[PDB]
RNA sequence: AAUGGCUGAAAGCCUCUCAAGCCAGAAUUUCGUCUAGAUGAAUACUUUGUCUUUUUCUUGUUACUUUAGUACAAUUGAAAAUUAUAUACGUUGUAUUUAUUAUCUCGUGUAUUACUCUAUCAAAAGGGUAGUGAAUACUGAGUUAACAAAAUUUAAAGCAUAA
RNA sequence: UGUCGGCUCUUCCUAUCCAUUUCAAGCAGAAUUGAAAAAAGGUAUGAUUGUUCACCAUUUAAUAGGGAACGUGAGCUGGGU
RNA sequence: AUAAACAUACUUUGAAUCGGCCAAGUCUGGUAAGCAGGACUGGCGAUGCGGGAUGAACCGAACGUCGAGAUAAAGUGCCAAAAAGAAACAUAACGAGUACCACAAAAGGUAUUCAUUCAUAUUGACAAUUAUCGAAUGAAUGAGUCCUGAAAAUGGAUGGCAUUAUAAUUUCUUAACUGAUACUCGACCGUU
């Protein structure tokens, strides 16, 4: 068939490189990925160590014409795209097509804030890290190197938690009502014929 | 091999590339940082340079050895006739910088402001803002405007008034006006829009914006010189007289 | 009407670091995460069904197919080897392939 | 080497209430309330009762427990235990740091604000620049006597840092500091009670 | 304070291998990585063996008076006296273990009725809520 | 690792053919066990294979591979500096089980490959004779510890999905 | 940053930390400011309202013109945070593609919905109210299928008029 | 593959001469000496010599050391060779 | 003992060639050299193929046109076909990462892990305040890892992206896997 769906990845509490390897492999397999919250990823290293690597990175620049030189994107959504692009085929139609199926946003924009989210157990920071190893959020590193919109995302995320918190509470009340209405009609005398089948397989 | 002697580099790389602008008016790339503990006010204007003269001024600074009878200074005269405010726009802070949300315009728009939306005015139908004006008072349009005002107060952080000049008051031959967005720096966004709405179709003078003995910034486009060599462009040293194929070049 | 197939991804041909053998195509059947779940699918039919925007006056079908069989596993992660009547077009990498349920041995 | 279990405890006296919520100890005592976060991902802080005397009875304690861990990480059990112990002292008998002023020839004047949240040092070694030195929240300076001040507060980390901030602003520069023994020094560190 | 410990007598649950989803009892601790499980071979079928702690999970039960290196004979007496099998089957994992066995023997006809029946029940239960 | 019992005799002018050399050699297979056995004869008694007859080479199996025992391996190894003697203790249920620990531990802490280590002897020590600082903490009868930060276990590679749904949690276990 | 300090273990003491946690400190770094600048956004007028290609007129663009072909409203996709996670449980063990009992008719009202549409208040909302339709549950009964067929995703020609 | 030097011009290295921040002295002050961070900014005018080099007279906060086909001849000059 | 009949022994006529270069559990001159010259063998020259990112010589293996299968060197987070589990000394650092190979030394550290030797170890050692304080304390040496030592000129190279109870390093377990024009089987073309 044709997979027109989008696999939304919530980058919270993950590892930048490990996420990219799993995503960059499945971009080549026809899957469309959207990685929300690419500013909550974690990279091995204290903020002091991460800035040295960035300082080394910023040095690479064409001497005779910096406008042609390597472009160092400070936004975390562009750090992830660069990391993913390094694990994709270079300078061919196959590599470019697979890159078009990837997007980060620092928060959760209008369509992707109500889709089902996924996780990558290989890339989780609780499975691949020593707990005492200091890490660094991409947003925290991005602010250090000149990414100005670290406060807009923190404000937008704050109101997204307040909108979801009340939606979850309202959904919880309806679910409790439906759950307790199912028990009443599971124990009804008329539905014994159907229930007896469910009890046989353990569903009820 | 190293250069025998050292000297500062000729020219500044803070302005490379030296690309000439396209529009005569120059837009300020910034505004003074907003303070929310003051009454709303306009933070900009637009004037036409007339010329230069010189004045003798009395020194009021202390502990200075300047003559008591006056110091000669040069002064530029910038004629600034009153501006007409013909609308306002709200901006929102998103993850790609400011994004304008809505632009509410006045009911009556001068022909000076209409000329900005065409290129051959003398052949145009000149129907700019015609539908806007003819349906200004309809309940369908009035309801939409109240939504636009309410949208800004709910989901906007920056307000700027679209003000334009009046070319009839200046000796220039241009008739089309010059449009500038002037930010309102002041209280909450609720009263910024309230202050902005009160200014629709009204005239603003330069005294309402700037005070007395006030330091300001000026943004403009420098005088054009066309193609030029490296001696005038960068101020490099002219080569000795003996040189074959010319003197005024970088060796 | 009904779903009687399992989608498989045409990852690519049997290859090495710098070579490529387009006679055999590698597929990733959905839900097969290990090579011990492969023995069921060894021998099942596999079809690459694509669509061609034919002109109105042409009698060629607008839906064509290439068929083939799964012949052997490939690695420990449930990847199979499939040989088709004609080698799959390399433009079809990453697309979906219908893995049928016949020849049935159930 | 790795210790299977390293345990430390701090006893809670009668007037102190301790509540713990995910390594976030809040201590409230007769003098006031203190709060801190111990964000070490390998410690377990929880209240209990434990006999701490060879023949004494049970008493309320806060147990800081760390399981298998190298000596680099096993050293934080006693550090956190000391930090909680200082909180209990701070909210029961606050800390005070007495600082004495030393000068050679130029008298130094301390202008203490009315609220006690700020100080001013003037004429230090004949200088014309005036040093202000802010104070952390909860720390109050006061003039004890002649050429002497003391800092009052509950948090030993805020009090000691504020005292060191005063000294650090009045260092002698480009001169032999073995001869120009000027500045404000900490005479001694003790408890208010 | 942590609830479940790796001690002697702790009842563990094998999670992989040939004895997956079978109960076992720790009778020895070699080090921080390996323990000696002897979930009575006469009861559950788990032989006395050394296993890595990555393959098992703890439970809320501890068998009373189990010493390190307990023999199989005496261990069996303490296992039935505590009635671990009776207690385990009432837990969330215990019911999840029996559910998996119940589902793995369904047929296509068996799955047909359940999907049809449950769909109507869920739809009807949603109607009954105002 | 498997343990072998190897015997041989030397039949030439120098050695009387009535004295049998026995050994207990830990080798991956019986061909390596003989190779180790012949070297010990040649380097200690001038006995060469061409002038000797092998008699028995039988595997040795653990009597009770269900009892936890504390071992003590006396060994000598070669470093960059010189040659040293070490005595390392191990806890396991088989003699061959502990030896594989020693080989893997030496190659990690001391970076010493297998062809630098000679196992002099291996015995079983008491519960209080253990001196390893880490291993001494688990020899008592009242050992107890909670395994924290547990990674959730997968029954088999069958359910090993690349991308999951929802959130990921560790286990206090 | 170098450096000087605070609390503080390891190592009952000491210690600025080849420990966790903090402070002060550069002609430093980054925001702020200046110059060029890509994808963009708002407003004004002209249109259009399921869609494309080949032609064709114009300096060029858009609308526009002709011959066809194509679909026709109604179950999709969200807890957050932590992980040494308050106590309890460990809820085990297959993410997307890919979770509907063949078609149509006959039937009664009620109820439900992140459903469609209309009106209204609002609104950069899986919004409120009122009504209508759709689907489902209560919950049926009845007709038909045998051979054949069950497909769009876009082709081909123009310049009257307006901006 | 146009082979010295100079003139013009840009960039790079730090093994820093000055300015900035620090520690030490047999550091009383002043003037100095040893060392750390730091290469973003500066680092001259002339008599003699084709000279690189050198040696003198000044001025300066300092008048540091080097690379780029021993940078640079369809850039110059042709003093040397 | 083993092998050898398209064996063995040759005869005649003649071509091209005698600038060589490389590797090394080798040597001589030299401070040394991708320097100069030798002994034995194998190569390159005359040689493609799979691997070492790239490379005349390194590793596997030498080539008629093909189909299928096991393999070699070597690999198995993505580029890239192919792996899961176990234990450790590493990792707060441009530290570690595929031999030849594209670099690092002496020396120092109350950094860290392990082992040996010695003394104090209790009814009471050490630290702090003879008593309390109640379990390890002190010293020497050796072996691994880490840190300092460690400065160059366009911007850049474990191959790149990236990793950090590893996706690094050292060693293992599993009738795990991937892969050459070499091997086996089969079809055809040619020489003998």
């Amino acid at each position: 068939s044709t997979n027109n769906k989008v696999t939304v990845i919530d980058c919270h509490g993950h590892v930048l490189g490990r996420v990219a390897s799993v995503v960059a492999k499945h971009l080549l397999l026809g899957q469309k990925f959207v990685l929300v919250r690419c500013e909550d990823l974690q990279v091995c290293g204290t903020l002091k160590m991460r800035l040295v690597q960035w300082e080394l990175y910023q040095r690479k620049r064409v001497n005779t014409n910096p406008t042609r030189g390597a472009f160092h994107h400070r936004s975390p959504a562009d750090m992830v795209r660069k990391a993913v692009r390094g694990m994709l085929p270079k300078n061919n139609y196959r590599g470019k097509l697979a890159l078009k199926n990837l997007k980060c946003f620092e928060g959760c924009p209008a369509p992707y804030d109500k889709m089902k989210k996924s996780s990558i157990p290989e890339a989780a920071a609780i499975y691949s890290f020593n707990p005492t190893r200091k890490r660094t959020l991409l947003g925290e590193l991005g602010t250090a190197v000149g990414w100005k919109y670290a406060d807009v995302v923190a404000k937008n995320e704050a109101e997204r938690k307040e909108r979801a918190a009340k939606w979850y509470a309202a959904k919880q009340l309806k679910q409790k009502a439906v759950a307790e209405a199912k028990e009443k009609i599971l124990a009804d005398e008329k539905y014994k014929a159907k229930v007896a089948i469910l009890k046989k397989f353990g569903y009820a | 091999s190293h250069r025998k002697f050292e000297a500062p580099r000729h020219g500044s790389l803070a302005f490379h590339p030296r690309k000439r602008v396209h529009k005569v008016r120059a837009t300020v790339s910034a505004f003074p940082k907003d303070n929310a503990a003051e009454k709303p006010h306009l933070t900009g204007f637009l004037g036409f340079k007339a010329g230069m003269t010189h004045v003798i001024r009395e020194v009021k600074r202390t502990n200075t050895k300047l003559p008591k009878d006056g110091v000669l200074e040069p002064v530029t005269i910038i004629e600034t006739p009153p501006m007409v405010v013909a609308g306002f726009v709200g901006y929102k802070k998103t993850t790609t910088g400011l994004k304008p949300i809505t632009a509410v315009f006045a009911e009556h728009i001068a022909d000076e402001f209409k000329r900005r939306y065409t290129k051959k005015w003398y052949k145009n139908t000149k129907n700019q803002f015609a539908v806007h004006t003819e349906k200004y008072n309809d309940v369908k349009a009035k309801s939409k405007r109240e939504r636009q005002i309410r949208l800004i107060k709910n989901r906007c952080d920056v307000v700027r008034v679209i003000a334009h000049t009046q070319m009839a008051l200046v000796p220039l031959k241009q008739k089309k006006a010059e449009v500038m967005e002037i930010q309102i720096n002041g209280g909450s966004i609720a009263e910024k829009v309230d202050f902005a709405v009160s200014l629709l179709e009204k005239q603003i003078s330069v005294n309402s914006v700037f005070g007395t003995d006030e330091c300001i910034d000026v943004c403009s486009v420098t005088k054009g010189h066309g193609y030029n060599g490296v001696i005038k462009r960068f101020g490099v040293r002219h080569l000795p007289r003996k040189t074959h194929r010319g003197l005024r070049k970088v060796a | 009407k009904c779903r009687l197939h399992v989608n498989a991804v045409f990852m690519g041909f049997q290859r090495a670091q710098r070579n490529q053998y387009p006679n055999v195509a590698l597929l990733q059947i959905s839900g097969v995460n290990t090579k011990e779940d492969t023995p069921f699918y060894i021998g099942k039919r596999v079809a690459y069904v694509y669509k061609v925007n034919v002109k109105k006056g042409s009698n060629k079908p607008a839906i064509r197919a290439i068929f083939g069989k799964i012949v052997a596993p490939h690695g420990n992660h449930g990847v199979v080897k499939a040989r088709f009547l004609h080698n799959l077009p390399p433009k079809a990498m990453g697309q979906n392939l219908k893995v049928f349920l016949y020849p049935s041995n159930i | 080497p790795r210790l299977l279990k390293k345990t430390e405890h701090v006893v809670i006296p009668e007037g102190v209430n301790i509540e713990i919520n995910r390594k976030n100890i809040k201590v409230t005592g007769p003098r006031g309330s203190l709060t801190r976060e111990f964000q070490h991902p390998k410690v377990d802080i929880y209240a209990s009762k434990l006999v701490v005397k060879k023949e004494g009875p049970k008493e309320n304690v806060v147990v800081i427990d760390m399981w298998y861990g190298n000596r680099r990480d096993s050293a934080v059990v006693r550090t956190i235990a000391s930090h909680i112990k200082n909180m209990i002292t701070g909210v029961t008998k606050g800390y005070q740091y007495k600082m004495r002023v030393v000068y050679a020839h130029f008298p130094v004047t301390l202008v203490i604000a009315d609220d006690g949240k700020s100080i001013q040092v003037q004429n230090f070694l004949g200088e014309k620049r005036t040093r202000h030195i802010e104070m952390y929240d909860g720390v109050v300076v006061k003039k004890l006597g002649k050429d002497e001040i003391c800092l009052e507060g509950n948090d030993v980390e805020k009090v000691s840092q504020s005292a060191a901030n005063i000294h650090a602003a009045n260092l002698v520069r480009n001169k032999d500091i073995r001869q120009f023994l000027d500045g404000v020094y900490v005479s001694e560190k003790c408890l208010i009670e | 304070v942590f609830s479940r410990f790796v001690e002697v007598g702790r009842v563990v649950l094998m999670k992989t291998g040939p004895f997956a989803s079978k109960l076992a009892v720790i009778v020895e601790i070699l080090d921080h990585n390996r323990v000696l499980v002897d979930g009575p071979q006469a009861i559950t079928g788990v032989p006395r063996q050394v296993v890595n702690l990555n393959t098992i999970s703890l439970t809320s039960f501890v068998v009373n008076k189990v010493t390190r290196g307990m023999t199989h004979k005496k261990l069996c007496l303490r296992f039935t006296q505590d009635a671990i099998i009776k207690r385990f089957n009432k837990t969330a994992t215990g019911k999840a273990i029996e559910k998996r066995i119940l589902r793995e023997k369904m047929t296509d006809f068996d799955k047909f009725q359940v999907s049809i029946i449950n769909r109507k029940i869920n739809a009807a239960a949603k109607i009954a809520v105002s | 690792m498997k343990e072998y019992y190897i015997t041989a005799r030397c039949t030439d002018k120098a050695h009387n053919p009535n004295e049998i050399f026995r050994s207990r050699v830990f080798a991956p297979n019986y061909v390596v066990a003989k190779s180790k056995f012949w070297m010990m004869l040649k380097k200690q008694h001038k006995v060469k294979k061409i002038n000797a007859e092998l008699l028995q080479c039988q595997p040795i199996f653990e009597k009770n591979p269900t009892v936890v025992k504390n071992y003590q391996i006396f060994l000598r190894y070669v470093s960059a500096g010189g040659i040293h003697n070490i005595t390392k203790q191990y806890r396991d249920v088989t003699r061959v089980g502990a030896v594989r620990q020693m080989y893997n531990d030496l190659a990690s802490q001391y970076r010493t490959r297998q062809d630098k280590i000679q196992l002099i002897s291996i015995t079983t020590v008491g519960d209080k004779a253990v001196k390893n600082p880490v291993l001494h903490q688990f020899v008592g009868h009242h050992v107890k510890f909670p395994m924290v930060h547990c990674k959730p276990v997968i029954a088999s590679k069958r359910f090993n999905l690349p991308i999951k749904a929802g959130k990921l949690t560790t286990k206090l276990c």
